[PDB]
């Protein structure tokens, strides 16, 4: 029945220490998954958000502040920085 | 009150996110690869400040964090529980976003 | 007293690595160079990690505390009981020191708890359990509060230093400012599809 997912990526250890940080104390199988994926989600729309700004500047090369102004669009994350 | 120390040759600011990028959980290079998977379905001519990236991974690593925080204040039992996928959800409905 | 001499030559040390770390910072990687166990990335988190232990061995030398004045440095007070035994074990529970201080319930139980049964409070069962959800209730916000401007009063290098919200291009440019509209669209409803995601496949099982 049980079974052991393979991966190259992001260990168990460090998402059961990312849900320690949280408070939570005992995560079951799928949120290791779950948080890989979630994780590669929010990367996702803050890099598609930072392209979209890489791309109006006519660059190629993604910098810090594309990404700042992607991140202040995530919503509660980055609220408040830089005033 | 515990001494303090100011070196006269760099900000403590500066040294606050020095100190904060060590504090980070996901090992680096697997998460460097992480933005490269990602970079990839978009352009393969894109480029990325280190700079950036390390921003990207101080802040998918608070969001991520701030689920579990969500999840762990709506989850009120006098004997621990497990978390599973739909408590996350829950609780993200409940005092989460969006 | 440290040597003089000494503190200011790996006070000099500090400030290469800074310089280092700041070039770094600056370097363009390509996907090739993201798939680099050497890339710039890691070679710059390398150096903060040798430049922190060498601000730890600078504090030694001076004779002071390993403190930065990181927002999590600061003391949460907690008050909100009729039993200062009680505000107290869990004014110590929510301020233990480091980036991983955040209990669960339980922990605010068992403190509640332990401090009813160590002053001989003599409180019910029921009474210590309002009590315990209250204050986790309080404690909850003030935590999540602490680490969230620990974030952003601490977040970024130099080349975002200078960002101001009204700077944004998107603000004079409404091609762009409706493409991310539509970036955000996207975004909402791919966050929550995965969360769904997960929560239908628990329900298989």
């Amino acid at each position: 029945k049980v079974l052991r997912d393979n991966i190259q990526g992001i260990t168990k250890p460090a998402i059961r220490r990312l849900a320690r940080r949280g408070g939570v104390k005992r995560i079951s199988g799928l949120i290791y998954e779950e948080t890989r994926g979630v994780l590669k989600v929010f990367l996702e729309n803050v890099i598609r958000d930072a392209v979209t700004y890489t791309e109006h500047a006519k660059r190629k090369t993604v910098t810090a502040m594309d990404v700042v102004y992607a991140l202040k669009r995530q919503g509660r994350t980055l609220y408040g920085f830089g005033g | 009150k515990p001494h303090r120390y100011r070196p006269g040759t760099v900000a403590l600011r500066e040294i606050r996110r020095y100190q904060k990028s060590t504090e980070l959980l996901i090992r680096k290079l697997p998460f460097q690869r992480l933005v490269r998977e990602i970079a990839q379905d978009f352009k393969t001519d894109l480029r990325f400040q280190s700079a950036a990236i390390g921003a990207l991974q101080e802040a998918a690593e608070a969001f991520l964090v701030a689920l579990f925080e969500d999840t762990n204040l709506c989850t009120i039992h006098a004997k621990r529980v497990t978390i599973f996928p739909k408590d996350i959800q829950l609780a993200r409905r409940i005092r989460g976003e969006r | 007293r440290g040597s003089r001499r000494q503190i200011q030559r790996l006070e000099q040390l500090l400030a290469l690595y800074v310089a280092e770390i700041r070039r770094l910072q600056e370097k363009e990687l390509d996907l090739s160079e993201l798939d680099d166990p050497d890339s710039a990335y890691l070679q710059e988190a390398r150096l903060k990690r040798k430049l922190i232990r060498l601000f730890g061995r600078l504090c030694e030398l001076k004779d002071c505390s390993s403190l930065t004045g990181r927002v999590i440095e600061q003391r949460i007070p907690y008050r909100g009981t009729r039993y200062p035994e009680v505000n107290r074990r869990i004014e110590r529970l929510i301020n233990k020191p480091g980036p991983d201080t955040f209990p669960d319930y339980g922990d605010v139980l068992r403190a509640v708890e332990k401090a009813a049964a160590r002053h001989s409070l003599g409180l019910p069962r029921q009474q210590l359990q309002l009590m315990a959800q209250d204050a986790f209730r309080d404690v909850g916000i003030r935590l999540q509060e602490r680490r969230h401007l620990d974030l952003i009063y601490n977040f970024g290098c130099h080349l975002t230093d200078d960002y101001r919200p009204g700077v944004d291009p998107a603000l004079s440019d409404p091609v762009l400012a409706r493409r991310l509209r539509e970036n955000r669209s996207l975004a909402m409803s791919r966050l929550d599809e995965v969360i769904s995601k997960y929560a239908m496949l628990q329900d298989k099982s």
